[PDB]
RNA sequence: AGGACCGAACCGACUAAUGUUGAAAAAUUAGCGGAUGACUUGUGGCUGGGGGUGAAAGGCCAAUCAAACCGGGAGAUAGCU
RNA sequence: ACACAGGUGGUCAGGUAGAGAAUACCAAGGCGCUUGAGAGAACUCGGGUGAAGGAACUAGGCAAAAUGGUGCCGUAACUUC
RNA sequence: AAUUCCUUGUCGGGUAAGUUCCGACCUGCACGAAUGGCGUAAUGAUGGCCAGGCUGUCUCCACCCGAGACUCAGUGAAAU
RNA sequence: CGAUGUCGGCUCAUCACAUCCUGGGGCUGAAGUAGGUCCCAAGGGUAUGGCUGUUCGCCAUUUAAAGUGGUACGCGAGCUGGGUUUAGAACGUCGUGAGACAGUUCGGUCCCUAUCUGCCGUGGGCGCUGGAGAACUGAGGGGGGCUGCUCCUAGUACGAGAGGACCGGAGUGGACGCAUCACUGGUGUUCGGGUUGUCAUGCCAAUGGCACUGCCCGGUAGCUAAAUGCGGAAGAGAUAAGUGCUGAAAGCAUCUAAGCACGAAACUUGCCCCGAGAUGAGUUCUCCCUGACCCUUUAAGGGUCCUGAAGGAACGUUGAAGACGACGACGUUGAUAGGCCGGGUGUGUAAGCGCAGCGAUGCGUUGAGCUAACCGGUACUAAUGAACCGUGAGGCUUAACCU
């Protein structure tokens, strides 16, 4: 509509790097505890949805202490400050669902356009 | 105290500074228009009658028109009236409706829900359906009994059948105003509000408030 | 039940929807003006108009999707050669429904639809 | 599922009271050639309202 | 996060997989978020350890496939379930090490001793 | 080699659903068992009703069986409706 | 009883994939099943796919879901070998 | 116990929990030796119990694809 | 007995109070906490499994609580068919035997297209007194009415200690309900892609058909819960049990005889929905019609000519409206639908060519082609001008005002 996204335009990030699913993405997150609050990193193989437009979603996939962790993350949110393309990789796919089930298969590198 | 009526836009997250992501409902409203009146004399009941829209004016009647012609005119898509109690206002049309809104915290939305239609039992209350599978002739998601035997002999006047759901207003109650702007034209509440979008919505401060 | 949903399911499935629209584009495009059933010929124009404006620009990878869809190489060449340098000038609205009386064996309301530049 | 007794003609013909057929009550002349169609129709002579739309 | 919902054990003494067979609180409560305090048997247990298989006990859940969901909109998700155990009379930990992530969202009375032997939160 | 194994035609009929004024007076669909044998099938013949035939269930003997059908005694008898 | 989703003996037997007369698409050949047209409610019939859990359902894992080929490696209590 | 009325006998196993299952004891209401007793590899669309895999059976239902139902034109029944 | 289907379970309930929780009180051998017992109160709430066909019962683990009873021991033209209760077969027992048992065990066909009442939803006619468009008042009627844990007050009161409050505030949950799709997801046989077998398009290439959408991998709009917002109170009036003030009959006493004053989730309101067929048919605001005659009983009409108003309808384009009606948007003074253009979204680098490699295949062009129901515009196509319905100033009697 007209009137919906104006609100938007002014509440989306213009810093938002340029990704596609198959990268090894890093993102710094606000944490708070009690008053003071501190960055958390967190770096993993993404898959992300391509924007919907201020609603957006990249949902990134670790294997910390041998359980598989995956978090989505709004990519124009406060509480996410920080996020970097570290690996660039390759993949034909969109969503790395089926690919996230196998444990220790990795997306490879591509130099160019990924 | 009078509630300003507006037209359901869509629905929108406003993230805070904090990240709280709370979510909005986008309630376009115009200027409304005071049409009419109503005082204990003419009527015994307290109230002003509103319009808001603008209409293409060849749809308008001639009865709708000298309605709009008396008392400030302007052509809108319709008619509404919220009563008043305590204050006093005039029969020409206000200049900004939402800045009434402005100071108020907690609203009362009003308006009709979407038509869900013929709808049957499980869907139209929060009926079980029957068994899926050991036996069950045709009857997994029929009504059961819908009744008691011979000593009623009949079905009582409550009993939850099929049938239309949607259709109706529904009141949405206590819900928390999130900001205003005049110059946007706009007032947004979190969560969910009855109504199709592009359908009308009558908004009150909150009577529970 | 169905709200903001599009496209008529004509009491069939859709391997023969897709054969139904399949040959009655043929047809509509071959003799320029055919007899159809309303709903038949309002789903038809949704299926002919979007495969002649395909037909305004000409290439291989063009005339290779409107064989894939429409499935028969004379009504691509009639398209590709003469139905849409025809329509150059025009923006849309490439057809035209005439409703006329109830066909004699069910009560169907019959409409022809017919190209808005005719051959003949 | 079935009569326990049997319906009068009375209460049979106030059932059928409402399915009575409707005149259409309006023939457009049309504008080119004096034929009396039904609205939004082919008059059968060929025409719509401007000119001879099919040949047949 | 339901009856007879088979988890597995984040901790050291309590072991192997536990089914749990009851809710806690509420009258008629489905469902167990991560925060929420279950009641298990112990379905398969190793040799060493405090526990043995068929014992009756408390656990606090840890990790979920459905996940927690966060105030700005995301969700963090695992693969497999898991359960901390508790002791029955006083929901403190059996065990001393915690394995695995533990989230966040258990802050609260002895769910923070927890967080202090969780690897990561 | 095999009353051997898996499995189509062929014979059968364990399960569920649909039909129950049916498409069908015993079936359709999805599975199911046997499948070189105490198998299955075509044509013809024989056994006739206190009789036949029965790997035996009161089973089958022309949509009928603890006694077939058709005609006769016959307008049996009915302290019952 | 019927222009009836049932029953009826024998013969021939093309290709590609396949052990095959299975099965999938097809040659020769034959059909579109003697009411159609709309719309796309509840409800029923036949299917498809489901977050988390996995038989907690129930008289009962009834129904569905699963499993499935070829070659090789490997294969337990018991036994009439 | 295909046989036990008392009886959900008592003890043990399995389960958080077991009137069914399995192993025991024998107080066999009312087993028992070709009216056959006890055991038994293979077999069974056989009865009872358990485990794995699997899932809309279920928590708790949601959507979608078709055939009816709904409307129109034609023909047009039924029990009562 | 020319037929009233039998236990239990599933679905759905409704009622009584002889009340399980929650609400208020009296006594207590009631210090507190926790009880015991009795009175008032029916507004809401009142588990999940193991076993068994079980009702019941035992057991596990919950809960504020896991109430008692009526309704053909509620409900089989709503479901199941385990139990019981047909025909087969067997055990123990009885009988010489045919057979038998409230014993025991394996297997065993549950039909119906709703006429009337009754409910659940939607229309058509007429009425309401001239005819139309809207907006309301509210006699009524329905929905809702549950509650845990923690923290402060407060380690205060009480209590030797142990322990541990009343009243009143503040958060955060459990079941229930309404709404909605911004998020998380499901579906998305109408979007994109991968791939197997075969057939065709003359063959390579590229595609289409069929095999459940052939099998899968994602997924737009819409529908949706598992997702997300909100909600059952605050507060009034009259009370039940109770507690009272003043006060006599009866110099005292006494809550009562007079007068007065508190008191519960019960009652009447307060909240949300329907609602003037509320025939008692209500109110307000606006719009539109004020011409000629003829005959006739003249408790009054009928007919003819001229004119058809406001407005409604019919038809078409349609809808987050819908079974059909209905309701809503639009009809060229036009954005109502299809197409078109631009974006978005979803797939994931189309086709064509060239390079590399023996070839499978890779690279460049190139985030490329295709894109649904999405969003913003645009008259290209279909929404024809007529025509239809509805008229011509709206009865009598009485009372007030003007004349």
């Amino acid at each position: 509509s007209n009137i919906i996204k104006q609100l938007e335009q002014e509440q989306m990030k213009q810093d938002v790097p340029s990704f596609r699913p198959g990268d090894t993405v890093e993102v710094k997150v606000w944490v708070v505890e009690g008053s003071k609050k501190r960055l958390q990193a967190f770096e993993g193989v993404v898959i992300a949805i391509r924007n919907r437009g201020l609603h957006s979603a990249f949902t990134v996939r670790k294997i910390s202490n041998g359980e598989g962790v995956e978090r989505v993350f709004q990519t124009h949110s406060p509480v996410v400050d920080s996020i970097s393309v570290k690996r660039r990789g390759a993949v034909r796919k969109a969503k790395l669902y089926y690919l996230r089930e196998r444990t220790g298969k990795a997306a490879r590198i591509k130099e160019r356009l990924n | 105290m009078i509630g300003l009526v507006g037209k359901k836009v869509g629905m929108t997250r406003i993230f805070t500074e904090d990240g709280v992501s709370i979510p909005v409902t986008v309630i376009e409203v115009e200027a409304n228009r005071v049409t009419q009146v109503k005082d204990l004399a003419n009527d015994g009941y307290r109230a002003i009658q509103v319009t808001t829209g603008a209409k293409k004016a060849n749809r308008v009647t001639k009865p709708e028109a000298g309605h709009f012609a008396k008392a400030g005119v302007e052509a809108g898509r319709g008619l509404w009236e919220f009563r008043l109690a305590e204050g006093e206002e005039f029969t020409v049309g206000q200049s900004i409706s939402v800045e009434l809104f402005a100071d108020v915290k907690k609203v009362d939305v009003t308006g009709t829900s979407k038509g869900k239609g013929f709808a049957g039992t499980v869907k139209r209350w929060n009926f079980r359906t029957q068994d899926a599978t050991h036996g069950n002739s045709l009857s997994h998601r029929v009504p059961g009994s819908i009744g008691q035997n011979q000593t009623p002999g009949k079905v009582f006047k409550g009993k939850k059948m099929a049938g239309q759901m949607g259709n109706e207003r529904v009141t949405v109650q206590s819900l928390d105003v999130v900001r205003v702007d005049a110059e946007r034209n706009l007032l947004l509440v979190k969560g969910a509000v009855p109504g199709a979008t592009g359908s009308d919505l009558i908004v009150k401060p909150a009577v529970k408030a | 039940m169905r709200h903001r949903k599009s496209g008529r399911q004509l009491n069939r499935n859709s391997s023969h929807r897709q054969a139904m629209f399949r040959n009655m584009a043929g047809s509509l495009v071959r003799h320029e003006i055919i007899k159809t059933t309303l709903p038949k010929a309002k789903e038809l124009r949704r299926v002919v108009e979007p495969l002649i404006t395909l037909a305004k620009t000409d290439s291989v990878a063009n005339r290779r999707l409107a064989f894939a869809r429409t499935r028969d190489n004379e009504i691509v060449a009639k398209l590709f050669n003469e139905l849409g340098p025809r329509f150059a000038s025009r923006a849309g609205g490439y057809t035209r429904i005439l409703k006329c009386g109830f066909r004699a064996g069910d009560n169907a309301p019959m409409a022809y639809i017919e190209l808005v530049d005719r051959s003949e | 599922a079935v009569q326990q007794n049997k319906p009068t003609r009375s209460k049979r013909g106030m059932r059928r009271s409402h399915d009575a057929l409707t005149a259409v009550t309006s023939l457009s002349v049309d504008k080119t050639s004096g034929e009396k169609h039904l609205r939004h129709h082919i008059t059968a002579d060929g025409y719509y309202r401007g000119r001879k739309v099919i040949a047949k | 996060i339901q009856e007879q919902t088979m988890l597995n054990v984040a901790d050291n003494s309590g072991a192997r997989r536990v089914m749990c067979i009851k809710v806690l609180g509420g009258s008629h409560r489905r469902y167990a978020g991560v925060g929420d305090i279950i009641k298990i048997t112990i379905k398969e247990a190793i040799p060493r350890g405090k526990v043995k298989k068929g014992d009756v006990l408390k656990a606090v859940v840890v990790r979920t496939k459905k996940g927690v969901r966060r105030p700005d909109g995301s969700v963090i998700r695992f693969d497999g379930n898991a359960c901390v155990l508790l002791n029955n009379n006083s929901e403190q930990p059996i065990g001393t090490r915690i394995f695995g992530p533990v989230t966040r969202e258990l802050r609260s009375e002895k769910f923070m001793k927890i967080i202090s032997l969780a690897p990561e939160v």
